[PDB]
């Protein structure tokens, strides 16, 4: 329509449970390519030990992964909290 | 300096009772005549400091023979002008109408000088005021931010923001073309642009794979008028310079009776008050919902039907309200020692009730526009220089 | 005389149509002065009338000083109550500013002479105003019928029916008290009644797994009263000829605000109704629903507010109106040689257009309220599929 | 006169075929100069007499000295505007680039004269032009009975209508801002108007789940659209154009710039910065490419290259029908068995010679024009009589 | 030198990358006259050096009493030519539309000369040219290659390759019609042969076959227009006995408001609808999302596609690959005030901040040669032969 924009972000997956200090997280296939070109530099976490982050409106809340499954098939991680910024 | 409840709050907790405000399911502002002051504006006590120094001999009139003003609130710069100008303007049509020549006379002198001091303060830009892309200039910034938070932070499937506004100048409508955005304020028409109330409950969509806001001036506008007796007229401001807005600042005694809309001034006709009263019913209808949140900013609590209104909508327990305000000190002590006025009492009052859903900020310089819109939450442009070097490619 | 669309239409076709429109979901019916002049009622040429043949005086003051009203229009009875009222308003307003002593008197009495010519108008019945059962009398035999037609007409799921009026009259309440059905009208109390607007809201149910109806009035009551500033109190007829009508009939005292009516015409100046708002906010939210048909009869279109929702009303597929205006031909004749006023003007408009939701009746005698009531059906309670009894409806032609 | 698949039927079948054409999901209108005439309008003949006898100077040098038009088409008036504004280009680039000058100043007065006759035809009203309220006088009453029809005759679930043009005048936005339609053009905002071509995918809705508007496309561009020098395209009023531009190019006899955006000439693919005017015509071939479609022409010649191949391509498609309206179609069937005739009765002819059910062609001189045409379309039948009962209601009337 | 936006890259980098941009819905591919000279073409320079070194006497009046030439750039080498024909074209039009006699010689002299040394450039094999099987040659081997996996590189219900092409010549059609696949280029017809805008949007699809479309943007050698104003086609064997022959074997001859090669004759309403229906196409494909571009051969020298390809590139969805064998020889260049918009543009472009501007050269290792190689993979003439002899 008209000038104005709102969307600039790409991501990988979305939160999907929460049980006792341990996040789940499902994984897309729509984001074909999973480079997201930005300001400064290009970024895809897809290995444990990596970090991550969530945002919540007013702060960002940062993860690490720590395992990889299954279960086209689906894929699934699990994650935990380290602080935030 | 900030006191929800009677008892002090600090600012990281305020900054986010802010966000939480923010997520409900109406939100409306409300402004000022002081939310125009860092872009050219004035106040309602220098457009009487700097009438009473070039006009002193029309000023004994309005006192010792019409008993239309009074020397105490004269001398201590707190008058009202709106008032002073819809009684001087049924005044006239008095005298017109039983055939009083010498006081009929007088009274377009008055009037020509009060439209000349109320006109020049409001155009911000003065001989530009006719041209095009104001909005690109610099001290129409801390306009856009507002208008592009408030809508950044909906959902889909929710309603959109709402801005009541008691100015009468276009400093928010310049500021939206450039965002590339759509404002209703219920007129259509190009070549005949005309009022219809119903346009307040329209929207747009799409129908193959688009943001708007809603606008309500309370005063009137530069840019409205009457030529006929049962049609009001909008233009663009290139369109009314050359009409009238030029006369009346560099010509002496060009008057012309019942054509312009503003600031309340032609209220007994029974064409122009519709428009006045559509807009309160609509701020009266909005302000009794559940799920409402009102910012004010620029407002100075002088009328006697905003504050019933406000205060009658806090029997709901699901509306609430954040106000600025920087003479909270200076105003505390004089109502401590049996004085102050009719607006200093009402607001402290309203600091001393116990209530979790009233905050007041008073901090001088704090309380301002500018701090106001950075007290609002956004989260966390290489596509500019195209469009230059396109430019640049000219042969 | 009955045209829809700028053509021409005829009588029973016009009968079907009705049929027809009487089926939707939403009907609504909108009355004026005139449907109460079989009644008892006036209408503001006869208040003129009874002004200037009692008071001869003022109406001298009124064109020789402040030249407010005209000899022509006086003469040949043409002026308007309602402009008139607020000029003198706001005279009055300029003298208490400027501290005169005597147009701050003699403007009073202009004032209250003319709001008591309009509640005797409003008077159907006179002295018998406060005894009771009036409405077992003949004059209001037709405002039972409508209401009759109006209900039975309903089937299970659908709505109840909506009437608008712009009358201060008791004509409706005395008439439905008289059958047995409950009109809502935002009240409730008996000892101490008053206005709460979550009222139009309700309706009734059996509790061993019924008729009523809702009744809006835009203008104001001759039973209502204001003593705070949020709380309007209602009362019955008796225990108001009491206190504060016979003493402003028969006493002739000063006015202050005894009792809320809007005749004036600009209606917001008055800012501390807060009534006024909660019906209009509902007329225009009824005429917005899909599958919504409104009757009119009695409305002189001369309210500038009213024009403008009807107008704006017809960007909708779904909205059919209907208008009566007896005086119809001599409106096109005088608009056809460049004259006409606001009123005649904003009919001719209407007439004049290429919407098949817009149905216009004249006649005289023929668009009056006894006819509007005959032209509307009874139901059929069960209804013959009659192709026993059609097929011999044409064997009747078809055999010879 | 009416000529259905090569073979011929009448007035009673005709207009049955209107009544089902017009119930389908897709539905347009093409215009030209004609429809304007009714109003105040002009055709290139009368450009050319207008031109002949007021610049009569110059059209000897055209003659005489540079051979551009027949001394013999000339005393008829047989003459074509739209070459001859592509020629005196195709004059004006090699003069420059060849720095001759004493051509480019008899060239600029030839293209400058031949620029300020169709504005004063395009006009309608002189110097009411500058004014409000003008689609209330009844040289539009059929114009906006066509909207009126076009919109009516929609149902839930169907998409909107929609209006390409051709002409420069806005006897189509005047009769609009008189009902109260809103009509989607591409612009938008007031103090600074700008071309989108997003906008164009909007529609309305409403807020407690205006329900009337449609779309325009011109495709030779208006008298009220201006270029800047930033390379955007901005819309003014009729009052605002009037005082800025276009009081000059009347009285001044001054040299021409590109003021407005117009182009008449008959190969405008020359301009390259026409990105206004690339989608129009995308819009329009998007449009009958899809199933389910009926387009009605009327005062159209047929002498555009352009829109005649769209024409003929569409006709492969077994879901599209086309009505045409010519009324020289028996002077121009006449003209061409002597294997003569122009290149504009070809075209019509070949269409009038098919055998496809899916051509219509409507001649009879003064019975093809507009209002005729706009008398040719239905109004809506609201509450349809299901009459399969009801049908003996047709054999009732007389059998005995 | 594999620059990628400010920064750089290696073989391997580049080869898979290209696999990704192999996979999305929309693919493109432009070419120009460079890929046409392994099988014997001509740039624009050596065909303006031949017109200097062979008609030199005329080459005066150009820079002298008409104007259309500048010496400086003559002399450079970088003069365009088919922006020359088409004004010589519109010169001759209105001298022979005013009755004079010595410019309309001296124009229809200079017409001949110049179609002759451009024909001869693009006849592509020398007499072979009023023959069949020209695309079994030596020469058509990597073109077939080319549309061989640009096609089996392919999903169901997927899209189909669009290729883009500035060249006006036979190339592409002669090695298509070798393999067996059928090409779309807005024509029908066999005995009368003639232009439908409208068959771009047609399919082919089976009951119990792969095809592709062709854009050309500067017209070809078979199309041409006869005395009835609609615009035919036809084959090499039959417009070499027709026209060409005359052409390339005559001295002076010529024929007006005839041809359409290469942008000529544009100032009439019936040839210009041909040119603008590829452009803009070319413009709704560009706009499209999920799509990939792939430009080999082109000089970048044009105003309205250097213009579109910018616009292009908003919405990030539109992916380029460029390719120009001689670029760090316009880097140190344009350090100083020296400088042509070829080069201006190109490096502009290479110093963006995103990942879609992907300048490539090697001097000889950006040709269309290897273009080729960078790209995926997915006994009859023994037969045949012993059916013959048999
Ligand atoms: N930069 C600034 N930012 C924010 N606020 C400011 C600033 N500068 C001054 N102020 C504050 O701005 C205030 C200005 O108060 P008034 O001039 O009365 O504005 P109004 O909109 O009420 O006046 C119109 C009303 O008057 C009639 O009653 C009618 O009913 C109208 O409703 C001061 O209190 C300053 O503290
Ligand atoms: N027996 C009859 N039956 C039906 N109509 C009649 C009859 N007799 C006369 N008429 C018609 O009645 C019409 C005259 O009605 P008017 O006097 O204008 O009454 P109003 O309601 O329009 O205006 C008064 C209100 O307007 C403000 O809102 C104030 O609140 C006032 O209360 C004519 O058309 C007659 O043909
Ligand atoms: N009252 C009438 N009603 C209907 N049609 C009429 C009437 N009077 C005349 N006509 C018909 O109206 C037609 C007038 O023919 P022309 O003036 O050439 O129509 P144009 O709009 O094409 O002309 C300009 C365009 O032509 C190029 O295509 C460019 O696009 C130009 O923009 C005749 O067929 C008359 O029979
Ligand atoms: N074997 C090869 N492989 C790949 N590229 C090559 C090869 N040989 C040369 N090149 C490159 O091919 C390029 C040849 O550039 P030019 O032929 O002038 O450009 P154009 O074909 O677009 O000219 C047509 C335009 O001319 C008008 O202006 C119109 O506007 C047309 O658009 C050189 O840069 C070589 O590096």
């Amino acid at each position: 329509m008209s000038l104005f924009k709102l969307t600039e972000i790409s991501a990988i997956g979305y939160v999907v449970g929460l049980e006792g200090e341990r996040i789940r997280i499902n994984l897309h296939e729509g984001l074909q390519g999973r480079l997201a070109s930005h300001r400064k530099g290009v970024s895809s976490v897809t290995q444990p030990g990596d970090l991550i982050g969530f945002d919540a409106g007013n702060i960002l809340v940062v993860a690490r992964v720590t395992d990889m499954a299954f279960v086209i098939p689906l894929r699934q991680i699990i994650a935990y909290a380290i602080g935030f910024v | 300096s900030i006191y929800q409840g009677g008892n002090k709050l600090n600012e990281d907790d305020f900054r986010s009772h802010v966000y939480s405000l923010c997520q409900l399911d109406n939100v409306g502002v409300l402004l000022g005549a002081g939310a125009s002051v860092g872009c050219g504006g004035k106040t309602m006590k220098d457009v009487w400091k700097s009438f009473k120094q070039n006009y002193p001999e029309l000023l004994g009139a309005l006192i010792d023979k019409y008993l239309l003003v009074s020397q105490i609130d004269s001398d201590n710069n707190l008058v009202n002008v709106e008032l002073l100008i819809d009684e001087a303007t049924k005044f006239l049509s008095v005298a017109k109408t039983r055939r009083c020549e010498d006081e009929e006379e007088e009274f377009r002198k008055i009037l020509s000088s009060l439209y000349k001091e109320v006109t020049k303060a409001a155009l911000l830009t003065g001989e530009q005021f006719r041209e095009k892309n104001q909005g690109k200039k610099d001290a129409f910034k801390y306009h856009k931010e507002l208008i592009s938070k408030l809508i950044s932070n909906r959902q889909p499937g929710q309603s959109a923001p709402a801005i009541f506004t008691t100015n009468y100048d276009l400093a928010l409508e310049w500021a939206a073309e450039d965002l590339g955005i759509q404002l209703f304020n219920g007129f259509s028409g190009l070549h005949t642009r005309q009022f219809y109330p119903q346009n307040f409950d329209l929207a747009f969509r799409n129908v193959n794979a688009h943001y708007h806001a809603y606008l309500y001036k309370l005063h009137g506008s530069l840019t409205w008028y009457q030529n006929d007796s049962l049609t009001v007229n909008e233009v663009s401001a290139s369109q009314a310079y050359d009409e009238y807005i030029n006369d009346i600042i560099n010509k002496d005694d060009f008057y012309r009776g019942q054509h312009l809309i503003y600031p309340g001034a032609n209220k007994y006709s029974h064409t122009i008050g519709f428009v006045y009263g559509e807009m309160f019913r609509r701020f009266g209808e909005f302000i009794s919902k559940p799920q409402t949140a009102l910012f004010i900013n620029g407002f100075g609590f002088g009328d006697y039907h905003i504050n019933r209104i406000i205060l009658g909508a806090l029997l709901n327990p699901s509306f609430h309200v954040v106000i600025y305000y920087p003479e909270l000190k200076e105003a505390i002590t004089k109502v401590s020692k049996g004085g102050g006025s009719e607006a200093e009492k009402a607001i402290v009052t309203l600091k001393n009730m116990a209530f979790n859903q009233v905050t007041v900020v008073g901090g001088g310089s704090k309380a301002y526009f500018n701090s106001f819109v950075e007290h609002l939450p956004y989260p966390v442009n290489i596509v500019d220089e195209l469009v230059e070097a396109i430019a640049n490619l000219s042969k």
